[PDB]
Formats: C-alpha cells, structure tokens, sequence
C-alpha cells in the first residue's frame, strides 16, 4: 500500500491540529492545546486508490529554526496553514517556504497554501492576497474550516494529488 | 518539561508535563484522537528492550526519558483492509447513509462506503 508522508506547517493558532484530527478523528478540537510533536497515520481512498497518509503535525514555534530542517528533509508534501482572520500568520508563511526550499534545494516540492478558519467572520486576509501569493509560489490555495470541516478532505486530497504529480507513488 | 511518547502503528507524541499528572492524565487525549483506548494498550519506558509502568505513574518522575505504548500483546487492533466494492443488492454508505451503488469496504469489519466518505470511516478495525 502506498505511504505518503504529510507534513502541516505554520504559525501557532492557524489550526494544523484541528485540521489533522478533524482528517483522523472526524471532531473539531475546540481547545488550545499547543503542538509540541504529533504523527498520525490514517488510510484514505484518494481516486480509487487507498493511501496510507502519514501527517506529521508540527508546532507553530521553534526555538531553534534548525529543529525543523528533519522533518522537512524526510517529508514529502507540505500543508502551509495560515488563518484567514490572521494577518501574521499570513505573512508568516513565507519563512516556512523559504525553509522547505532551502531543506529540499528545489523551487518544485510539493505544497498546498491552506487558509484556515473560513467560519470566522473577522476575515483580514482577502482571498485575492492568499491567491496571489500561492501563485507566486506555483501551488494550489485552498480555504478550509476545521470547525465546519468545509475544505478539510479538499485540502489533504489536493496535496496528495501534488505529490504524485512531482514523484512515482 | 516534556516526555517523547512512541504510540502504536508508527505514531508519535510528545507531551507536557507539570506536577501533578498521571501517565494516564498525560496521554488521555493522544490516545483519544488516534481511535486507542488506554484499556487495550499498555505503557513502557525505553532502556538503553523496555519496561512496563502503571498507567497512573507520577509523570514528572519521567520528564527527559523516552517512553512506548502498544496494544495488549498479542491482541493488536488492526487496521482497516479496504477493497473496491460493486453491490449487487441495495447498499447505503455507512458513512453519509446515501445509496451506495459502487464503493469500498473493509474485507475485516466491513465497513462500506463511498470514496470520498473514506475520511470519516474511523482509524480502528473493530
Ligand atoms: N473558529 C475556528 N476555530 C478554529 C479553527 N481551527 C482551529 N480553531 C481553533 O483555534 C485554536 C488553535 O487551533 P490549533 O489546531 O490548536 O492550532 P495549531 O496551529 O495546531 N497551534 P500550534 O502550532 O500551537 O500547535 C483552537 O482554539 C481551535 O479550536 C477553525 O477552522 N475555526
Ligand atoms: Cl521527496
Ligand atoms: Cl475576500
Ligand atoms: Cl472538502
Ligand atoms: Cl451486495
Ligand atoms: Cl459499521
Ligand atoms: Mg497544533
Ligand atoms: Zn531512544
Ligand atoms: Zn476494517
Ligand atoms: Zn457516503
């Protein structure tokens, strides 16, 4: 059965954990309850195919920017999670891009742009913003709500789909 | 203050720790997540094989060391085996309960569903 090795990155608070286990456990984790390290494994049936998913679920903040530079060499596509009422966040994602590509050496590694909490109406960060950046970076943007879980298959399904199409799976 | 928690079928946790916690306490909810119980796994502590430990062990008394839990020996919750399903008869989709006239399904529990229902069918064989 084909592995594929996920990775949700990003600031603290976009909502990497409750997208990881809205996937896992089909429930919405309303507290905070910050990522220090946390894999999941999970099988899903992705065009006809049944992939075994192994998501790494990061935190938002490391001490060293060194501690991350694992398990990003290791994985293979990359969920870069902002919130869409979170204007730092946003502008936070391009430091994790800057790190993968410099992990990996490759301006083509497989990544899906993924603007969380679309159920919050005190949205900051225009949908035109986060389409323009993930087109600077070639990848696909997707909005999602962990709490609603509108988008959350959409954005696992979508970054699946950028792995096979860079490498043999 | 924090302990690494290797988990069954290749999963991993670290938590935090302050005094005052059980390793049953600590653990609650990376088990809970992941489809476990605490009552089919057993916890150890790592020795450089392993070592086992009550679930209501003083958390703080291993903050830096390395621990593993694992399913019951020789009782291991498996994991789905899915297989593309045409049904002949009427099938509804566990899942989202709609009709189901092609899909997949678990040739262990049997579980049938749509593709993309698959999301929501739970992590453990059962
Ligand atoms: N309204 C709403 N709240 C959300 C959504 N996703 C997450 N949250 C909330 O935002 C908070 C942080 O979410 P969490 O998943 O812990 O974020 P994280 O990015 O994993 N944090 P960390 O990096 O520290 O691990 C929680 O209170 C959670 O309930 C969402 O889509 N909508
Ligand atoms: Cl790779
Ligand atoms: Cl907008
Ligand atoms: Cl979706
Ligand atoms: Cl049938
Ligand atoms: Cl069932
Ligand atoms: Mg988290
Ligand atoms: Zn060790
Ligand atoms: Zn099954
Ligand atoms: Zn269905």
């Amino acid at each position: 059965m084909t592995e594929y090795k996920l990775v949700v990155v990003g600031a603290g608070g976009v909502g990497k954990s409750a997208l990881t286990i809205q996937l896992i456990q089909n429930h919405f984790v309303d507290e905070y309850d910050p990522t220090i390290e946390d894999s999941y494994r999970k099988q899903v049936v992705i065009d006809g195919e049944t992939c075994l998913l192994d998501i790494l679920d990061t935190a938002g903040q490391e001490e060293y920017s060194a501690m991350r530079d694992q398990y990003m060499r290791t994985g293979e596509g990359f969920l870069c999670v902002f919130a869409i009422n979170n204007t730092k966040s946003f502008e936070d994602i391009h430091h994790y891009r800057e790190q993968i590509k410099r992990v990996k050496d490759s301006e083509d590694v497989p990544m899906v742009l993924v603007g969380n909490k679309s159920d919050l109406p005190s949205r900051t960060v225009d949908t035109k913003q986060a389409q323009d950046l993930a087109r600077s970076y070639g990848i696909p943007f997707i909005e999602t709500s962990a709490k609603t879980r509108q988008g959350v298959d959409d954005a696992f399904y979508t970054l699946v789909r950028e792995i096979r199409k860079h490498k043999e799976k | 203050n924090t302990i690494r928690v290797f988990l069954p079928n290749k999963q991993r946790t670290v938590v935090n720790v302050r005094n005052g916690m059980s390793l049953h306490d600590c653990l609650m909810k990376a088990l809970k997540v992941r489809g476990l119980q605490p009552e089919c796994c057993a916890v150890f502590r790592l020795l450089h094989k392993k070592a086992r430990l009550d679930w209501n062990t003083d958390a703080a008394s291993l903050i830096g060391e390395e621990l593993q839990v694992d399913f019951l020996d020789h009782v291991p919750l498996t994991t789905h085996n899915f297989a593309r399903k045409t049904f002949l008869k009427l099938a509804f989709c566990d899942i989202c309960q709609k009709f189901l006239l092609n899909g997949f399904r678990c040739q262990t529990c049997g579980y049938k569903f749509h593709e993309h229902c698959s999301t929501k069918v739970p992590t453990m064989c059962v």
